[PDB]
C-alpha cells in the first residue's frame, strides 16, 4: 500500500509539458519529514505546497491563480496538510522493509589502465561507500582520482578509483572498500 | 533541500506531443515502478516490491488532471512552448570488460527536455535490436530528465558499439562510441 500524492485541477516540432512531483524528504528516520508538492509548466515550477509553509505558494506569476484558488478550499488545504503523515511517513514504513533493506555487496577489481591503477567497485547498494588506496599499509591520497558515483539505473551503483603510481620491487597496492553490506571491509591486493 | 532520503510519490508527466504521459514513483533517484497507462498495469522495477499493490487508475486519473491543467496553462502563458535542450550522452559497461564474458553496455542520456527521444544501439554501423532495454524518464531537480538504455553483449576484441540519440535539441543524431 504505497500512497500517492494527487494533483489538484486548475481553476523540430514545438511541445508543451506539465509535471507534478509529490515529493517527500526524510532526515533522521522519520523525526524530520518534509513534503513538497511541485506543479511544473515545461521546466518552470509555478505552484508549490511545502509542509513547512502549510499553504500553497505561487513560485512564479503563472501559478498565482491556482495557489489563491487552492488555498480558498478548506478541504483541499486540509487534505494536503495531513499528507506528510499520510503519504510520506506511511510510505517510509514500506521503505524500511524493502528499499532500505536492500544490500548488494560490491565487486572489487584492480587492473592497469588501457602507471595508472584502476580499482573498479561495481554493483553495490546502497550508495554509501568509501574507497581508499593503500601502499604498504600507507594510505595513498595525493595521486588518487575517483570518478563520481555512477547510478546504473537498475538499483545498483559503481565507482572507479584511479591511482597514478611508480611501481618498484616488493611493493603491494591494496584497494580498501567499505560498504554497509559488508561484514568487514574488502581488500584487493595488487603485485607486479 | 538537504535530506537523508528523497522520495517522489510520484513523478507525473504529461506533454502535448503524442500525446503521451508517464507515471512513476522514485526513491533516492531510482525508479520503484511505472504504470503502463496504455495497459492499465503496474510494472514494478524491484522484484522485492512486487509484494505491493498500486491502483493504476489513480495514475490515469492523475494524468488526466495534468492534461486539463496543461490546456489552461498553454493559453495563459500565451503559448510559450518548451525549450529544446542538448542532451549529454555517456556510455560505459556495467562491469569491467573481460573478453568472452557477458556484460551490459549502459548509455546514460542526461539533461533531456522535452522528454522525447529515441535511444538506439549500433555495432560496426548496424542497428542492434536484440538485448536492448531502457528505463523511464527519471526526474531531476532542475525538472529535466535522464534516461538509461541497456545493451547486453558478449564483448570481443573487434566489435565496436555506438549509442545513438535522436533529439529535437540535436542538429544531428548524437553518437557516443564504446570499445573494449
Ligand atoms: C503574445 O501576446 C502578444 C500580445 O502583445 C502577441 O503579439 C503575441 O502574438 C502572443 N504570442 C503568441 C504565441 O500568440
Ligand atoms: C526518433 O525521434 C524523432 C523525434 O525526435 C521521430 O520523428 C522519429 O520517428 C523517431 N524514430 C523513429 C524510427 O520513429
Amino acid at each position: 500500500q504505497p500512497f500517492p500524492q494527487p494533483e489538484q485541477p486548475f481553476p523540430s516540432p514545438e511541445d508543451f509539458v506539465y509535471q507534478f512531483k509529490g515529493m517527500c524528504y526524510f532526515t533522521n528516520g522519520t523525526e524530520r519529514v518534509r513534503l513538497v508538492s511541485r506543479s511544473i509548466y515545461n521546466r518552470e515550477e509555478i505552484v508549490r505546497f511545502d509542509s513547512d509553509v502549510g499553504e500553497f505558494r505561487a513560485v512564479t506569476l503563472l501559478g498565482l491563480p491556482a495557489a489563491e484558488y487552492w488555498n480558498s478550499q478548506k478541504d483541499i488545504l486540509e487534505r494536503k496538510r495531513a499528507a506528510v503523515d499520510r503519504v510520506c511517513r506511511h510510505n517510509y514504513q514500506l521503505e524500511l522493509r524493502t528499499t532500505l533493506q536492500r544490500r548488494v555487496e560490491p565487486t572489487v577489481t584492480i587492473s592497469p589502465s588501457r602507471n595508472l591503477l584502476v580499482c573498479s567497485v561495481t554493483d553495490f547498494y546502497p550508495a554509501q561507500i568509501k574507497v581508499r588506496w593503500f601502499r604498504n599499509d600507507q594510505e595513498e591520497t595525493a595521486g588518487v582520482v575517483s570518478t563520481p558515483l555512477i547510478r546504473n539505473g537498475d538499483w545498483t551503483f559503481q565507482i572507479l578509483v584511479m591511482l597514478e603510481m611508480t611501481p618498484q620491487r616488493g611493493d603491494v597496492y591494496t584497494c580498501h572498500v567499505e560498504h554497509p553490506s559488508l561484514q568487514s571491509p574488502i581488500t584487493v591486493e595488487w603485485r607486479a | 533541500i538537504v535530506a537523508d532520503h528523497v522520495a517522489s510519490y510520484g513523478v507525473n508527466l504529461y506533454q502535448s506531443y503524442g500525446p503521451s504521459g508517464q507515471y512513476t514513483h522514485e526513491f533516492d533517484g531510482d525508479e520503484q515502478f511505472y504504470v503502463d497507462l496504455g495497459r492499465k498495469e503496474t510494472v514494478w522495477c524491484l522484484p522485492v516490491l512486487r509484494q505491493f499493490r498500486f491502483d493504476p487508475q489513480f495514475a490515469l486519473t492523475n494524468i488526466a488532471v495534468l492534461k486539463h491543467n496543461l490546456n489552461s496553462l498553454i493559453k495563459r502563458s500565451n503559448s510559450t512552448a518548451a525549450t529544446n535542450e542538448v542532451p549529454e550522452v555517456t556510455v560505459f559497461s556495467k562491469s569491467p570488460v573481460t573478453l568472452g564474458q557477458p556484460n551490459i553496455l549502459i548509455c546514460l542520456v542526461d539533461n533531456i527536455f522535452p522528454p522525447v527521444v529515441n535511444i538506439t544501439w549500433l555495432s560496426n554501423g548496424h542497428s542492434v535490436t536484440e538485448g536492448v532495454s531502457e528505463t523511464s524518464f527519471l526526474s531531476k531537480s532542475d525538472h529535466s530528465f535522464f534516461k538509461i538504455s541497456y545493451l547486453t553483449l558478449l564483448p570481443s576484441a573487434e566489435e565496436s558499439y555506438d549509442c545513438k540519440v535522436e533529439h529535437w535539441g540535436l542538429d544531428k543524431p548524437l553518437l557516443k562510441h564504446w570499445e573494449p
